[PDB]
DNA sequence: ATCGATGTATATATCTGACACGTGCCTGGAGACTAGGGAGTAATCCCCTTGGCGGTTAAAACGCGGGGGACAGCGCGTACGTGCGTTTAAGCGGTGCTAGAGCTG
DNA sequence: AGCTCTAGCACCGCTTAAACGCACGTACGCGCTGTCCCCCGCGTTTTAACCGCCAAGGGGATTACTCCCTAGTCTCCAGGCACGTGTCAGATATATACATCGAT
């Protein structure tokens, strides 16, 4: 029986596909054994943070299904993921509901 | 040959775009200045996208090419493929 | 080919592991796939460079670790790097 | 009849359009503008619908970020009205001018 | 009486002198000590090449001068001459650093 | 320590002269110091990390140059 | 002792300068600066050419990839000059051996 | 065997065509590198170097110097609007800045 | 204060098309083995960085007057927000058809 | 070069919401003035940055040696993506109760 490398590392993201993309992307002439495992773990951790924050935003909007607006609210509200994707715009995302204090009425 | 479609970016469209930007009050020349800024931005992005299109021997500008043209300027766009 | 390779099912599995009752839209799935591709490209590019810096022709776990410490912001990295080592541990204990 | 004070309906639109997330520009005029600009680089081009979608929303995001910067430097100058000099100042500080 | 310049007269001369100059306007050893205390928080017992400190000084001064042009521009935009910390904060906000 | 105060007020004044400013408020300098410190943080947070990759513990200029290349501020003058 | 054969573009920048300014000399710091400049431009052209080569599923980098990368990242008018100069060199490479 | 003649002389360039090809191969940008790609890249590099070198020579002549210093390169890059756009994110060491004063900063009589 | 519009937070019945789940397959990922070349490790060395002392001088620190620029306050008038009738074209549905994207040899 | 088939373009008709032009009131940008405060010019002190020189030691570069790790090849199979189905989350309608602005 053959057991996949993702279950060896306890990960959901594909280790073998990440290894294939690293080799076929021609980043280096050789690729170590643990590097695709490490990269897949980092990718699934980041996906877990984005999806958890988006699910919290969807629950706050009482929506069962995550829409791109929830993704934008997830990235932009978290200040630490914000500068990771500061240059990145998001499809159908909109902006945070921010109004300056001077423009507010008395 | 299309002519004078920059006025298609209308008065209330620019007003709506400023409302999403948190702008409360808008001057008169803001509309013309934003039309110029949008024109130069589209000129840059469309020039890069057409340059990407010509390298593939294609005559239709793919959304994928527009995405990479936006990525080359540092404004990475998600949601249309990566 | 006709085959459309993406990260849809893996992001779906991660979402069901985190929030089992929460679904995702197809557009949001496209944003998630593009986000995974972009972050993978960033980390792989930094790892390729860090291999080129020290005249190394291979990408090991140290390359990816240093690439994460450069690219992903601070305590996220302080999580992710540690979490990554755990996966490497599970790749070494299970053989 | 009833008439609101000037400035409060605008604040209602700020709350409305920041909560909502669709396009604020009409699709066909932006498509015609894209066709006008693209014909300068090659005659008889064609565009995917999703290409026009991506161009429109990227332009919308860039203009909204520019409007954020413009409003910030407008309230920096002790004003609530955005002026063109606010826009040139924002584009100069951003490095695109 | 001895000749005393108007306030802001020799300031323009000092701007004209330092704009055409290329030498480093921050002293070498205080900036070196600043670099070595900043690097102490990331790893103890570090060493530094002299050219590394020179590169750090060049980049820091270039960044600070560029920030000063931006904060001067937004200070002029506020119908003022004196630069204020709010002008620097605005410049860093528009540049996407805060 | 006190080495952040080692960037003396005439140094910030000279940098503002090179930037083209006549009048400098009294609250600028320390704020400028803080900004400078923050900037240095980022560069050092890259540079020593490159040193951490090299199994070295001296920071060469080459690592600093490629550290500065990361944030988007490429520095010519020390190598490529 | 033994030393690595240090690699730089020192002589070629000097030959180009003597071609355009025979009387004018140049300092060693400007050798470092110009070498860094040409290395940076080489890296960005090569990376962009690899990037387009990956985009069209092409395993090779021809002169077309370099030409399109030059049209992409280099700003406008000199780009055409560069393109023309590049094309001229290609012709001088094809007319000769 | 025929006489060894460099590809730069065949292309009519001063920059090394063979070194550009070697760095393209060793940089691992793609598994295959075309024949004309190093020629084209060497021509582009030579043209850009020639442009900035002649602008720096003009700057050195304006300052009446026969040695090009980093200040001359800074002035050559920044005074040209389009080379400034190429290197808008690049800082030149010991280059300084353009002498520029804003209009309102000048005193009035 | 006060009430009336006016946008906003919380409980149920109906439709749809977009997403969750099931079937099929085939191709890329997994198991096994080898070489050999790249990475890890030990010994040298020399140069490059760190540390220290004299001095001494240019630059930093400090005091202090002043004046000019920052900031607060007030008048205005005009430019801009708000409302309403009109009309203009965006949006949508349907038809057709062909240039060209995409795939293969 | 060749074949397929698909979506992009062009046109047309209906509807209806968005835009536009105009009337109108008033909020605010701007100009002006008064004040005051705090930064700049400059003289005097002081101090440590810098230049020069020297000791030292240790660490990055260099070489050789080894060994084991991963590209490569071969073979097999099951997981991941086209396609189909069905079913339900969200939009839309009503109803009921709450916080906010305007005008008096």
């Amino acid at each position: 029986k053959a057991k996949t490398r993702s279950s060896r590392a306890g990960l959901q993201f594909p280790v073998g596909r990440v290894h294939r993309l690293l080799r076929k992307g021609n980043y280096a002439e050789r690729v170590g054994a643990g590097a695709p495992v490490y990269l897949a773990a980092v990718l699934e951790y980041l996906t877990a943070e984005i999806l958890e924050l988006a699910g919290n935003a969807a629950r706050d909007n009482k929506k069962t299904r995550i829409i791109p607006r929830h993704l934008q609210l997830a990235v932009r509200n978290d200040e630490e993921l914000n500068k990771l994707l500061g240059r990145v715009t998001i499809a159908q995302g909109g902006v945070l509901p921010n109004i300056q204090s001077v423009l507010l009425p008395k | 040959v299309l002519r004078d479609n920059i006025q298609g970016i209308t008065k209330p469209a620019i007003r709506r775009l400023a409302r999403r930007g948190g702008v409360k009050r808008i001057s008169g020349l803001i509309y013309e200045e934003t039309r110029g800024v949008l024109k130069v931005f589209l000129e840059n992005v469309i020039r890069d996208a057409v340059t990407y299109t010509e390298h593939a021997k294609r005559k239709t500008v793919t959304a994928m090419d527009v995405v990479y043209a936006l990525k080359r300027q540092g404004r990475t766009l998600y949601g249309f493929g990566g | 080919k006709t085959r459309k390779e993406s990260y849809a099912i893996y992001v779906y599995k991660v979402l069901k592991q985190v929030h089992p009752d929460t679904g995702i839209s197809s557009k949001a799935m496209s944003i998630m796939n593009s986000f995974v591709n972009d972050v993978f490209e960033r980390i792989a590019g930094e790892a390729s460079r860090l291999a080129h810096y020290n005249k190394r022709s291979t990408i090991t776990s140290r390359e990816i670790q240093t690439a994460v410490r450069l690219l992903l912001p601070g305590e996220l990295a302080k999580h992710a790097v540690s979490e990554g080592t755990k996966a490497v541990t599970k790749y070494t204990s299970a053989k | 009849p009833h008439r609101y004070r000037p400035g409060t309906v605008a604040l209602r639109e700020i709350r409305r359009y920041q909560k909502s997330t669709e396009l604020l520009i009409r699709k066909l005029p932006f498509q015609r503008l894209v066709r006008e600009i693209a014909q300068d680089f090659k005659t008889d081009l064609r565009f995917q619908s999703s290409a026009v979608m991506a161009l429109q929303e990227a332009s919308e995001a860039y203009l909204v970020a520019l409007f954020e910067d413009t409003n910030l430097a407008a309230i920096h100058a002790k004003r609530v009205t955005i002026m063109p000099k606010d826009i040139q100042l924002a584009r100069r500080i951003r490095g695109e001018r």
